[PDB]
Parts: structure tokens; C-alpha cells; sequence
RNA sequence: GACAAUGGUAGGAGAGCGUUCUAAGGGCGUUGAAGCAUGAUCGUAAGGACAUGUGGAGCGCUUAGAAGUGAGAAUGCCGGUG
RNA sequence: UAACUUGGGAGUCAGAACAUGGGUGAUAAGGUCCGUGUUCGAAAGGGAAACAGCCCAGACCACCAGCUAAGGUCCCAAAAU
RNA sequence: GAGGGUAGCGGAGAAAUUCCAAUCGAACCUGGAGAUAGCUGGUUCUCUCCGAAAUAGCUUUAGGGCUAGCCUCAAGUGAUGA
RNA sequence: ACCGAUAGUGAACCAGUACCGUGAGGGAAAGGUGAAAAGCACCCCGGAAGGGGAGUGAAAUAGAACCUGAAACCGUGUGCUUACAAGUAGUCAGAGCCCGUUAAUGGGUGAUGGCGUGCCUUUUGUAGAAUGAACCGGCGAGUUACGAUUUGAUGCAAGGUUAAGCAGUAAAUGUGGAGCCGUAGCGAAAGCGAGUCUGAAUAGGGCGUUUAGUAUUUGGUCGUAGACCCGAAACCAGGUGAU
């Protein structure tokens, strides 16, 4: 038994930031999720948290392709009798693009108790400014 | 068993109606107190086997105790009077293990009513010998009439 | 002779009772309920041996595929990049070296290269 | 030794108990299988058979009768002679002595299975005509 | 040493563990038996030892013999307790 | 690499789905009745989300070793954005 | 109200299968008696080898049985099996 | 080579008793101080029960509710862990925090990740919303007798073997040869016989000429006895009842 096991001692993170200007929706949120999980480190443990903390600036201006600006639609029920709610992905660009962002990254972690903790590290802001300068976040290119 | 186990003639409850499980009598076997099923019974244990495999028997414990050098031929037992000191001594003359078996011919009441107090002596007669007699003693201690007499009555 | 029970059938039944210590609540406490438990404890740990050797192949295979990114190539071409060399080292050895010796995993990745 | 005992080599086995667990191979339902007549206490149907189909010792004819006044002949073949002495006297109170006859039923036979090479003479109820032929042959005498 | 076989219900065949009593031989015990409790011990399985507490008088080993010889379930029987 | 003969001991006589050749029904039924193969019954493991009968394939035991079948390689989720 | 009579193959009944000790299409108790049950339920320790059938015939027979087919063990012939 | 207090008689104890029924009738539970009562003088809390000392005794956690004293269940104190989480409750991987063994690649706890719908019975097929079990403990189901057949062992062998009885320690085995199986079959029978029956005819055909058995016993199965265990609706016989 030689096998290496990473563990709190000796993680370490860093800050990324991404921007969102003239990208697919979805080909974008997928090479997210593989970043924040720690899918790109030599010292991936399955039992620890290992990735790094993402910044999602430019929010608006995502793409979709064909006619997904009025045909894709989110549903959603308030578990109360007779109550389902809907919308437009392209009403939901223009009036909340950053929960547009967010719950699509989101929809491909896993639903564990680290899946909860390894998606609060994303920060998706709809301008090109963002205040976590305290930090120093290094600019991504997407593969 | 069921029969003969005391009382147990009538049914405890109704056959159905109220929940409980269907009962006949008080003495069944899984009751406490009830009859036994399948256990002991008075009989008895005793077989037989051919004449001529009773008599190779005991030819097989008489050359067996010859082989080992557990013979002992000696001249007649001459006691008057029964004692049991005096056959100690003769036993302990002899140079003879604590078990024995001393073989006569008749019945020799003076020497049955000693050397029988020591504790793993008896004495049996010629028509009295045993194959448990030979194989639990642990040398045979003879007389020259007892020794024909078994020499002519088996063969 | 009549033989009774007594000394043997107590004496089986605490061997198994002190089998179940740590399980929750009347699992480490009651016979029958506990001599469920340790019946599938043994069924649970036959399939669990086995399925180890799969949970830990796949464990190296990604550090492997992360460590050949970083070389602007992929896991599969790696792999046929040895074989066609002659390397002969399992991924258990190949994890093992990207993540100490930085400089000595370039020196196979070049070979990989070498031979396409 | 009376405690070194040894019974001879095969002689013994031990005895097979159903209804003792599953690991015997014999533990739930002991060997009779699952719900049927045969699997229940007190057991199933006659020896020969019961119900059903008539059986074959009713659908065939009876056959003879017995006669009472029956006489069987304890038989003595020419090989069993040899055994005498040539030239002596055979009687059936002496071939129930020597060992020959055992049990005298209702007189002696003699048949003609063998050979003789003998010169005795034989007194018996029966003869057959090998018996008769083959003593006289070699010299010899007969009554009844 | 070389090769080959080893999923399994009804059911057939073989080899074993343990329990109470008897016979023969050989042993242990108030300087402490059986029983009970704990332990990180041994064997492929049924199972067998050892050490320490409690206990206060009987009990193992080897080879044979004979069985009221093994319990998780029958709206099972009896007692105690949720 | 089996088969036949003589003896001791049995269990079984409620079967199901898939494909295919037919009757019956209405070229209806997860219907029913026969012929021919497979699997379950009495079969764990991989694939089909879950799913006895479908595709792959038959578990003596241990290992933090390698190559493949069905089916797959953007993320959940191992391997071609 | 008190004292009495009719007894179960029976008695009583202005008649309802109504009553005869909280029970009546035939009271209760003890015996034959461990009645019979082709029907449900249950049947107690461990390893090793092999390993089915749900078909035919007949049956007051159809969720039962008997013979044949299929499994296992021991002995024999031995090439007759695929 | 019978039981040892759920056993053995229903009853080891003031048991046909407590109790139940109009009556006939049905019917339990309950053993154990110590070798010796030497069965705790005296002091303290309290109305008392109960207790803390002091004494008796080898021992009082042997103090009469008294030998040993298990499990269910109920409590007190403590090492590690738990208040954003979807659990057949385990298994594999695994940091952190505490201990130190029958000394060996040790013990306790468990932040997180992968996999995973109890047991039995009955079924073509059950996580099944088909059956059964509230929990713990004790008890609770292929036995024996006499016959048949087959297999292993042992003794004798064209022979093998005695039953009742008698003598003997309720034994072993002496004695006892009535009786039984085998050495020869075929035929309905008379009958003949290594051959017989059918048949006018060994003409053909059927069954025989193998011509090694026999006595005891371990194991398997069968038959007669309730025959692996528990469970009816009912039938018959003799009695008790009109409070």
C-alpha cells in the first residue's frame, strides 16, 4: 500500500477568474465544474475538497444556440396545491443572469454534503467588475 | 407419555374465535409438565454369537496373557484354615502385579475365603473362566490339575 | 441417560453478541436482531474486497490524465506512447512519480512523445 | 488391553439423524420433499398399491389346487456315495448318521448325477433307472 | 513436480465438532474444582486453550460403549421484563 | 469422452419470459393451446436510469498487478470537446 | 312467594328452530382416545463431491397416487457414446 | 451405563390441598444461611421501617426477602463525536483526537467519499402492501419391539445353526439336535428326475443343469404397532343437572 492521500495539512487553493463574453452557456459551465471539484491536480483525493475558487465576471452577453432564447424553459413548483411556476431562459438573461449562471454550474457537482461546499466557491457577477481584490485572482482561458 | 401422564382429557379452549393458538390438551408435548415422546423404554441388551467363536475367544485371551510372560504354574494352594496374611505373603513370594487371577479346579473354600479382602485378587475355577476375567487381570497365577483340566475342556 | 442444555447454547450466543459491538442501539444488544446483522456484515465484505481494486485504478488513471495535461497531451495518447516504447510501468508507479519527482515524469512523457 | 480397544476395520458406522440443521443436508423437511401424501405422519399407501388402477394380482386367473396326500423323497446322488468305504453296506439309518441325509421326509432317492467307481451295496425306497444301471454296472445289489 | 477440477434448490454419497452417562488406564484440586465475567489468543468449520477477578467442592485427559445428544420461527407452553 | 447391464436410495407430475413455426381470438391481450432453441427456476458479476426471463459472461481463497466482452469516452461518472 | 314434578334416541313449547344454569338444527362431565385428517403450520451442529423435474400412460382421477423418463452410489462389460 | 426441583408420581414443602363449578368433575405454585445460632450486646439519624459503626464468624456483597447469581430491562459518572441535514443503519477507503495488548504490519471514537430495499415460509415470480415472530431465558419433533430385504465385518464350510428347558452371581458359557436354511429341478396334479412340462413326435418351444452356502452383527429402506410433532367440525357408552 503506497497510494498518497491529500488532507487538510498541506491543500491548496487558489483564485481564478473567467470571463463570460461571446461563450456557449453550457460549454462553459462544464469546464467550470471540472475546476472547482480539483479534476486538474495530480493530488486529487475523492474524499477532500481540492479545487480552486472561480470568478465569473460579464455574466450577460452568454450565448445560446437556435431558438433556446425563447423555447428553453425552467419550471418550478412551490409545493403548495396547484402551483408551478415558469420562465424563459431569455427573460431570465436579461433580468437575473447571474442565478442563469449559477444554477447551470451548479447542475453538474455532485448533490453530496462536499458537492454543497466544493459550488460555494463560484462568484458570478453580470458586469466586468468585481470586488474580491483583497484576494489576487489570475485570468483562465478556457481549453 | 401422552396417555399416561395424569389428567389432559378435555380441550383448554375453542377451536377458533378468539386469537390464541389451537390447543387439544394440557399434557401435549411442548407443555410444561406434559408427556414425553421417543424417550427411554425398559428392554434389554443381550445378544449371542456361534459355540465356535466363544471358545476362539478365549483361547485368544489364554495365549495372549501366554505371550507376555503372565503365566505363573505353581503346586497346589495347601491352607487349612482361611488367612489372609499368609497369602499376602505368598503373593509377594511369587514377585506377582497388583492385579491377578488365581485359577483352581474346584470350588477351594479356604482359599476363596482369603485372598479375597486384597483389593484386585479373585479366584474363579476351571468351568468359570471369563474373557473379561483374563484381559482386566493383569497375570494369571495357575495350578497343574487346573491347567489340564483347561487344556482338555477347550481345544 | 437424560442430557439438558445449559454451558453451550449461552456459549455460541455471546460469541456472536461480541461480534456486533459499535452497531447502533439493539443491534449490539439483542441475538436475533445482531445475528442478522453480522450474516450481511460477511456478505457486505466479500463484495467490498473486490470492488477495491476497481475504486483505486480509477483513482490513478485521473492523476495520470492531470499530470499529461500539463504536457498538452491526454491520457489515451500517453498510454500508447509507452506501450509502443516499452515502459511497462502499471499506474499504480506512474501516480506515484508525478506527484513526487516533477522532473523525473517529464522523462517519460518525452519517450511517449518520441514514438507517437 | 481392556483401555486400548479396537473394533475391526469397517465393521462399524454410525447412524444418520435428520432434523438438525441445514448443514447436514437433511435439516428442514428430513428428506421427504414438500406438501404432499408421502410428507405427512403415519406414511401413504399400501404395499401393493390402494385406489387407482386395478392391480396386477387382481386382473390375472387363479391357477391349481393342492394335493394333500404329497410325499417328497430326500435325494442322494452317486457323488455323495463316495465317501463309503468299497465294499460296504448302505442303509438309511446310517446315511442320516454319517452326514448325507438330514432330514428323512418321507424316505430316500437315489439319483444318478455323478459317477460311482464303487463296488457298495445300497438298500433304499427309490431308484431311478441311471441309479439302478450305474450301481449294478460296476457290480453291486439294490432292494427297496 | 506437471497437468486437470472445485456456483447451486429438491435429493444421493463421504469425512468430522460438541454435549450427558459407563469401562479400563493415567492425572488435577482449599497453595483453590465446576459455574460466571473480561481480554488485543489458536484452528479451514463446527469449536479448543491461557491469564486475571468472583466462587467455595469437585473435575478433566486417552481408547472404547450407549443415547431423553445440538433450537430463531409451530397466532408454540411456562416465568420475568419493556 | 462417454455409453450399455445388474443391485441400494430418492425427489419431480402448479412452471415463466424472449425469439421463431402454427391453431384459437379480432393478423387484441403481460390471453390461451402445441412444435423448436435460450435464460430463470436452482446463477452471483458488467451493460439496459431503477427493472427473476433482454445483451455479455459461469464466483475455491487472498492482492492498493496486466489484457479484453457487451456497452461507452463535455460534467455528474473511468476513458477522444 | 313457599314446597314439589317432567332429563337429552329426552322434556316443554298460544309455534320463534323457542327454552332446558351468561352455551342448543340436538345440554354438560368422564371414558373408547394419542378417533380420522389425500389439508395448513413446524422439524435443532459444520465442512467436501455430484446434482434434477414441473413430462407420458392409467386412475371416483385432476393441488393425490403407481409404472416409465430425468439425479446419486456400488459392482460388472468395455469402445458399444458424441 | 434410571430423574435430579420447567426433571422425577398431580404432589421432595401440612396436595387431591389454595382455587374454580348447582353438581358430576377439573387443579396448581412453593426445596438450599453456617461446621456450629455462635441469629448482630452497645452507640448514632427516625414515629416506625431502613441504615452507619462496634462485635460473631474463615467469610455478613453468608443477616432468615439468606449457596452460586446469567440475559432482557432500569439508573449514576466519564474518553471520542453530534444542531444545513433524506439514513434496512452495515461494509470498503480515510484525516483528526485519546489509550497501551495473550506484542502484533496494536486498541477506542469517527469530519468526509464509493456500494448497498431485514429473516423465515410459500411460490412461475416476494423489499413486498402475502404468512409468522414485542424482548430475554428454560422446555419443545424419525424412536423402540418383532419380521423381510440389501450392504460391510467376522467364524466354519457340502455343510451352517440351535429354541424351550436345566445348571450358574437377575452374568459370561456349559448342556440341550424338537426344529430351520442349503446340497435338484420341472409339472395344476398323479409323477419323473439332470432333466421335466406341452405335444402323436427334443420335432420346436418354456423353465432348470450357476449346481456355496450358513449363523451373529454395524449401516440403509420396508411391514405390523399412534410410528416425525401439534391441530378439527363429529360418532358411540356410562353418569350429572328444572335454585
Amino acid at each position: 500500500r503506497q497510494t498518497f492521500m491529500a488532507n487538510e495539512s498541506n491543500i491548496e487553493r487558489k483564485w481564478y477568474v473567467i470571463d463570460a463574453e461571446g461563450q456557449t452557456l453550457g460549454r462553459l459551465s462544464s469546464e467550470v465544474a471540472s475546476i472547482l471539484r480539483g479534476k486538474n491536480k495530480v493530488t486529487y483525493t475523492p474524499h477532500v475538497d481540492t479545487g480552486d475558487y472561480v470568478i465569473v465576471i460579464n455574466a450577460s452577453k452568454i450565448e445560446f444556440t437556435g431558438n433556446k432564447e425563447t423555447d428553453k424553459v425552467y419550471y418550478r413548483h412551490s409545493n403548495h396545491p396547484g402551483g408551478i411556476k415558469s420562465i424563459t431562459a431569455g427573460e431570465l438573461r436579461r433580468t437575473n443572469p447571474e442565478r442563469l449562471i449559477e444554477n447551470s454550474i451548479k447542475g453538474m457537482l455532485p448533490s453530496t454534503r462536499l458537492g454543497e461546499k466544493q459550488g460555494k466557491k463560484l462568484f458570478v457577477y453580470g458586469g466586468a467588475e468585481h470586488p474580491h481584490a483583497a484576494q489576487q485572482p489570475e485570468n483562465y482561458e478556457l481549453r | 407419555n401422552r396417555s399416561a401422564v395424569s389428567g389432559g382429557g378435555r380441550k383448554p379452549w375453542k377451536q377458533k374465535g378468539t386469537g390464541r393458538a389451537r390447543q387439544g390438551t394440557i399434557r401435549a408435548p411442548q407443555w410444561r409438565g406434559g408427556g414425553i415422546v421417543f424417550g427411554p423404554t425398559p428392554r434389554s441388551y443381550a445378544y449371542k454369537m456361534p459355540k465356535k467363536m466363544r471358545r476362539l475367544a478365549l483361547r485368544s485371551a489364554l495365549s495372549f496373557k501366554v505371550q507376555e510372560n503372565g503365566l505363573t504354574v505353581v503346586d497346589a494352594f495347601n491352607f487349612e484354615a482361611p488367612k489372609t496374611k499368609e497369602f499376602k505373603n505368598v503373593l509377594s513370594t511369587l514377585e506377582q502385579p497388583k492385579k491377578v487371577l488365581v485359577v483352581t479346579e474346584n470350588e477351594d473354600v479356604n482359599v476363596e475365603l482369603s485372598a479375597r479382602n486384597i483389593p484386585g485378587v479373585q479366584v474363579t475355577t476351571a468351568q468359570g473362566l471369563n474373557v473379561l476375567d483374563i484381559t482386566n487381570a493383569d497375570s494369571l497365577v495357575i495350578t497343574e490339575a487346573a491347567a489340564k483340566k483347561v487344556e482338555e475342556v477347550l481345544g | 441417560p437424560r442430557v439438558k442444555g445449559g454451558t453451550v447454547t449461552r456459549a455460541r450466543r455471546k460469541k456472536t453478541i461480541k461480534l456486533a459491538k459499535g452497531y447502533f442501539g439493539s443491534k449490539h444488544t439483542l441475538y436475533k436482531v445482531a445475528k442478522q446483522q453480522v450474516m450481511k456484515s460477511g456478505q457486505y465484505a466479500f463484495r467490498d474486497r473486490r470492488q477495491r481494486k476497481r475504486d483505486f485504478r480509477k483513482l490513478w488513471i485521473t492523476r495520470i490524465n492531470a499530470a499529461a495535461r500539463q504536457h498538452e497531451m491526454s491520457y489515451s495518447r500517453l498510454m500508447n506512447g509507452l506501450k509502443k516504447a516499452g515502459i511497462d510501468i502499471n499506474r499504480k508507479m506512474l501516480s506515484e512519480i508525478a506527484i513526487s519527482d516533477e522532473k523525473a515524469f517529464a522523462q517519460l512523457v518525452t519517450k511517449a512523445k518520441d514514438a507517437l | 488391553k481392556l483401555h486400548e480397544l479396537k473394533p475391526a476395520e469397517g465393521s462399524r458406522k454410525e447412524r444418520n439423524r435428520v432434523g438438525r440443521g441445514v448443514a447436514t443436508g437433511n435439516g428442514k423437511t428430513s428428506g421427504r420433499g414438500h406438501k404432499g401424501q408421502k410428507a405427512r405422519s403415519g406414511g401413504g399407501v399400501r404395499p401393493g398399491f390402494e385406489g387407482g388402477q386395478l392391480p396386477l394380482f387382481r386382473r390375472l386367473p387363479k391357477r391349481g389346487f393342492t394335493n394333500i396326500n404329497r410325499k417328497e423323497y430326500a435325494i442322494v446322488n452317486l457323488d455323495q456315495l463316495n465317501k463309503f468305504e468299497d465294499g460296504t453296506e448302505v442303509t438309511p439309518a446310517l446315511l442320516v448318521e454319517s452326514g448325507v441325509v438330514k432330514n428323512e421326509k418321507s424316505g430316500i432317492k437315489i439319483l444318478g448325477n455323478g459317477s460311482l467307481d464303487k463296488k457298495l451295496t445300497v438298500k433304499a425306497h427309490k431308484f431311478s433307472a441311471s441309479a439302478a444301471e450305474a450301481i449294478d454296472a460296476k457290480g453291486g445289489a439294490h432292494e427297496v
